[PDB]
């Protein structure tokens, strides 16, 4: 009776229970398979590891990454991630529990048909329900028509809604997000001088990014802040003790997001692809879509990220538009919160999909 | 059956990433139907899975592996690895010394045993169990004579009496002196031989100490051992390396015995 | 007046959610 939330990522799954305000396990979306035949002391011959202990035990893995760009791309793979998720992080039976999962913008009919087959078939959900992710994000922020950028480890989409229907002809993907910004900034600190050559070494780079990186309001004024005064730097303890200090690579790395040139893509960046998506839609939703523009996922989090888009969108709007970002303290789970909230809504409760409902028509 | 346990120094990802290191390593392993490895530092199971690789690149099955979680009392942690040819033994369970309580392993030792049952079908000894243990230097005496109730564990959980003892034990020199040795269970009970003597160099560095021990206990696995078979492998001597070359791989020569 | 309106109604005035501890 109470409904489960999952919500699968190119990076993480974030599940849980609805109508908690968190999702109790998060977790990499990522399943490895032994190259070679042995055990773990203490353990039987595995088959294959998922999440955490699959990045943990890497070295004597095959990795994939079932989930590509948001889409699912690999269904045996997804199969064991959903039945990790239930059965492992959870610890629930799908079979007495509704299921609410999520879907990227512009996922292929097919797949959403195939991801309902296999709950109903495989897992004998009683009940379920697929909903586009940056929906649920402007759910979460209490709002039925905006426009939603939500970046994560592998996608960044924008979606303008209206009055809960995303338009899907004026949804933007770029394929930018926090992996890439990982990557470039173990690059740019290697250029520095540092060196990340173990696994555990190359580990600490997400941190670094996650705890030091902003976005800077103005790019070249910051750049010559950085060099003519140490204000902007920053130092981080690595486990061993040893303490470094980071300057200009905290604002280049997110910097990518507005400027893709940077990793050597052609292609605009999040402020530009937002502009661009507003004007997709009817003129006369526009000023909607501008004064309620929703930030949704890892990638936006960066400090200053916010304060940057209102500066470009607005320097790309008319001139008398008012232009709002929303950036909730949450929003590295809003696409989960907002699940958990619909599927908590009494309103919601006829929008379930049954299996009987299932089993009559295909 | 030749069998082996090797303390390779900071045994890793950088070592492993070096080719004529690891060529050195894979051709000491080579020589072995089981070898433990200790000093296993490797976070993510990557200079492992290295190895394998070099072992298992011809036929897959060449090596299978037994290998532990990370252990240690604080933050320094190692794991213990056999490496094993399958077609020579099958591995039958494994389990990780306890002492009782998930935690309590370490009440004893820094690096809780890992214990391997095996069973041999080309050795006199049918199934015989294997215990690893790379003792903290500065606890050595308490460490090995805490292998004694190891070795009843065993004897309690799988009814065998056929147990070989094996691993860098710190046995000599300033952490087990000659008087210390009858305060130590596995030394002074008639149940055991110890078949890697105090007189043995077994360091690949300038001391001379007999720090790596084999001991076996139980009559068949006694039967089995090649009287004279059980030494320390000097590779420097074998691979006709310079000392530095030598130390490289490690500043610990295997110790091997073998079996029929 | 109704289902989807009453949902998206709904929807904006939130949902008090149970809080999850750390
Ligand atoms: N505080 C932070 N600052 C910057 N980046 C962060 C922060 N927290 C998380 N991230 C990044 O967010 C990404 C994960 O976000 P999210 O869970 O929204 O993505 P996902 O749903 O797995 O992937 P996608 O939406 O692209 O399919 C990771 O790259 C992570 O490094
Ligand atoms: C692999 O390890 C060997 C042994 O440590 C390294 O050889 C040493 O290299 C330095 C040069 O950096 C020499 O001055 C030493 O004399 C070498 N030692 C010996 C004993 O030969 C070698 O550099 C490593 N290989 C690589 C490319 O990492
Ligand atoms: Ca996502
Ligand atoms: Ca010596
Ligand atoms: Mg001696």
């Amino acid at each position: 009776t109470t409904a489960l939330v999952c919500d699968n990522g190119s990076g993480l799954v974030k599940a849980g229970f609805a109508g908690d305000d968190a999702p109790r396990a998060v977790f990499p979306s990522i399943v490895g398979r032994p190259r070679h035949q042995g055990v773990m002391v203490g353990m039987g011959q595995k088959d294959s590891y998922v999440g955490d202990e699959a990045q943990s035990k890497r070295g004597i893995l095959t990795l994939k990454y079932p989930i590509e760009h948001g889409i699912i791309t690999n269904w045996d793979d997804m199969e064991k991630i959903w039945h990790h998720t239930f059965y492992n992080e959870l610890r629930v039976a799908p079979e007495e529990h509704p299921t609410l999962l999520t879907e990227a913008p512009l996922n292929p009919k097919a797949n959403r048909e195939k991801m309902t087959q296999i709950m109903f078939e495989t897992f004998n959900v009683p009940a379920m329900y697929v909903a586009i992710q940056a929906v649920l994000s402007l759910y979460a922020s209490g709002r039925t028509t905006g426009i939603v950028l939500d970046s994560g480890d592998g996608v960044t989409h924008n979606v303008p809604i209206y009055e809960g229907y995303a338009l899907p002809h004026a949804i933007m993907r770029l394929d930018l997000a926090g992996r890439d910004l990982t990557d470039y900034l173990m690059k740019i600190l290697t250029e520095r001088g540092y060196s990340f050559v173990t696994t555990a070494e190359r580990e600490i780079v997400r941190d670094i990014k996650e705890k030091l990186c902003y976005v800077a309001l103005d790019f070249e004024n910051e750049m010559a802040t950085a060099a003519s005064s140490s204000s902007l730097e920053k130092s981080y303890e690595l486990p061993d003790g040893q303490v470094i200090t980071i300057g200009n690579e905290r604002f280049r790395c997110p910097e990518t997001l507005f400027q893709p040139s940077f990793i050597g893509m052609e292609s605009a960046g999040i402020h530009e692809t937002t502009y661009n998506s507003i004007m997709k839609c009817d003129i006369d939703i526009r000023k909607d879509l501008y004064a309620n523009n929703v930030m949704s996922g890892g990638t936006t989090m960066y400090p200053g990220i916010a304060d940057r888009m209102q500066k470009e969108i607005t320097a790309l709007a008319p001139s008398t538009m008012k232009i709002k970002i929303i950036a909730p303290p949450e929003r590295k789970y809003s696409v989960w919160i907002g699940g958990s909230i619909l599927a908590s809504l009494s309103t919601f409760q006829q929008m379930w999909i049954t299996k009987q409902e299932y089993d009559e028509a295909g | 059956l030749k069998i082996a346990a090797f303390n390779i120094r900071t045994f890793g990802e950088t070592k492993m990433s070096n080719a004529t290191l690891a060529s050195y390593i894979v051709r000491i392993v080579r020589r072995y139907d089981i070898v433990l490895i200790q000093e296993v530092r490797d976070s993510h199971l990557v200079a492992v899975g290295k190895l394998l690789d070099y072992l298992n690149q011809d036929d897959p099955n060449t090596y299978h592996y037994v290998v532990s979680e990370p252990l240690g009392r604080n933050s320094y942690k190692e794991r213990y690895l056999f490496l094993f040819r399958p077609n020579k033994v099958s591995v039958l369970d494994t389990y990780q010394y306890d002492d009782g309580c998930e935690s309590c392993g370490n009440d004893s030792f820094s690096r809780e045993p890992a214990v391997v049952k095996f069973s041999s079908h080309s050795t006199k000894v049918k199934e015989f169990a294997i215990v690893a243990l790379h003792s903290a230097p500065s606890d050595a005496v308490a460490e090995i004579n805490s292998l004694y109730d190891v070795y009843l564990d065993v004897q309690q959980k799988w009814h065998l009496n056929d147990v070989m003892l094996m691993g860098d034990f710190n046995a000599d020199c300033s952490y087990v002196t000659s008087s210390q040795w009858s305060s130590i269970r596995l030394r002074t009970s008639s149940t055991f031989q110890w078949l890697i003597p105090d007189s043995a160099d077994t360091t690949a560095t300038s001391t001379n100490c007999a720090y790596d021990r084999i001991v076996v206990a139980g009559s068949l696995l006694q039967s089995s051992v090649v009287p004279g078979s059980a030494a320390p492998f000097d590779f420097q001597a074998a691979y006709g390396l310079s000392n530095e070359m030598a130390l490289a791989i490690s500043d610990h020569y295997p110790v091997e015995v073998t079996l029929t | 007046s109704d289902a989807r309106s009453d949902l998206l109604s709904a929807i904006r005035q939130g949902f008090q959610l149970r809080r999850v501890e750390e």
